[PDB]
């Protein structure tokens, strides 16, 4: 299952 | 920092003329990623040719694999043609039923 | 034994061109089973092993809507390396961005990953211990404050320690018959002169699964490193690895030497002499 990655903003 | 391809030109199989086989051209440890590979039949580039998803390993080098079916013959030569940053003109590795 | 489950993804930057292209790819253990590529037709997730072809509507919906969404968050992410780095908006950049959980043989938690690499060098990454970031430069030190006032840590850290290894679990009964075989390596030496005085001693291993091997060469008995060549593992293409170790070697000499080589496949090391 593939990330969650709304939060990974640099 | 760039990283030089890694390449090795293999069959799938142990070669034997006339028993069809795939011959692959596997290209890892290389960075950037942009990466051309061809492969040759007695210099002539051969027109299909499949390859990976790009992927990337542990140190984050990239490796992707190039194939296509093929029947070897005592006549015939064949060789990898890799066209990278690193490489000042593109490096031709010829098939060596053995390495 | 234990098994992994990785999504490894490259984001490149195409100044002029347009926008950065984005690949992603997925894994259990040595075996890929999902892509997504932004420059295809389809736009979609797409399956890349026959075990995956199973799962229902909901499945590729949801995996494509996360995939394409993390294609558009690092398309914004390489834009604001630029700035961290003051760089150009002249040149080609990189992101890299690996995932994922490993799990024993009873399918408990072992251990996950989430990290970043910037121009292929380490930028930011998840430690151990799931609850804090190792940053590698100032840039990544810029993100990982952010990170931490998110709380970035503490959801990635649930969705590894239950998702990913729910999923992984799922995988493997799935693809069972793939996933959970093992298949040693099939071996054999080879023997070419390079002159009067010397010969090369090739060493192989064919058609194993998975792909981690070592194969090591003594002579009389003693590990060496002089004068020996080992290429990297490679796929055959069927789902099977290759790889070989030579040795140059003293013509008449061959004897002394042997070849060394351990796969889980194996219940002991394999030798072998010419």
């Amino acid at each position: 299952r593939y990330p969650l990655t709304f939060g990974w903003c640099f | 920092i760039q990283r030089t391809p890694k390449i090795q030109v293999y069959s799938r199989h142990p070669a034997e003329n006339g028993k069809s086989n795939f011959l692959n051209c596997y290209v890892s440890g290389f960075h950037p990623s942009d990466i051309e590979v061809d492969l040759l039949k007695n210099g002539e580039r051969i027109e299909k040719v499949e390859h990976s998803d790009l992927s990337f390993s542990k140190d984050w080098s990239f490796y992707l694999l190039y194939y296509t079916e093929f029947t070897p013959t005592e006549k015939d030569e064949y060789a990898c043609r890799v066209n990278h940053v690193t490489l000042s003109q593109p490096k031709i590795v010829k098939w060596d039923r053995d390495m | 034994g234990s098994h992994s489950m990785r999504y490894f993804s490259t984001s490149v930057s195409r100044p002029g061109r347009g926008e950065p292209r984005f690949i992603a790819v997925g894994y259990v253990d040595d075996t890929q089973f999902v892509r997504f590529d932004s420059d295809a037709a389809s736009q979609r997730m797409e399956p890349r092993a026959p075990w995956i072809e199973q799962e229902g509507p909901e499945y590729w919906d949801e995996e494509t809507g996360k995939v394409k969404a993390h294609s558009q968050t690092d398309r914004e992410n390489l834009r604001i390396a630029l700035r961290y780095y003051n760089q150009s908006e002249a040149g080609s950049h990189t992101l890299q961005m690996m995932f994922g959980c490993d799990v024993g043989s009873d399918g408990r938690f072992l251990r996950g990953y989430h990290q970043y690499a910037y121009d292929g060098k380490d930028y930011i990454a998840l430690k151990e211990d799931l609850r804090s970031w190792t940053a590698a430069d100032m840039a990544a030190q810029i993100t990982k404050r952010k990170w931490e006032a998110a709380h970035v840590a503490e959801q990635q850290r649930a969705y590894l320690e239950g998702t990913c290894v729910d999923g992984l679990r799922r995988y493997l009964e799935n693809g069972k018959e793939t996933l959970q075989r093992t298949d040693p390596p099939k071996t054999h030496m080879t023997h070419h002169p390079i002159s009067d005085h010397e010969a090369t001693l090739r060493c192989w291993a064919l058609g194993f699964y998975p792909a981690e091997i070592t194969l090591t060469w003594q002579r009389d008995g003693e590990d060496q490193t002089q004068d020996t060549e080992l290429v990297e593992t490679r796929p055959a293409g069927d789902g099977t690895f290759q790889k070989w170790a030579a040795v140059v070697v003293p013509s008449g000499e061959e004897q002394r030497y042997t070849c060394h080589v351990q796969h889980e496949g194996l219940p002991k090391p394999l030798t072998l002499r010419w």
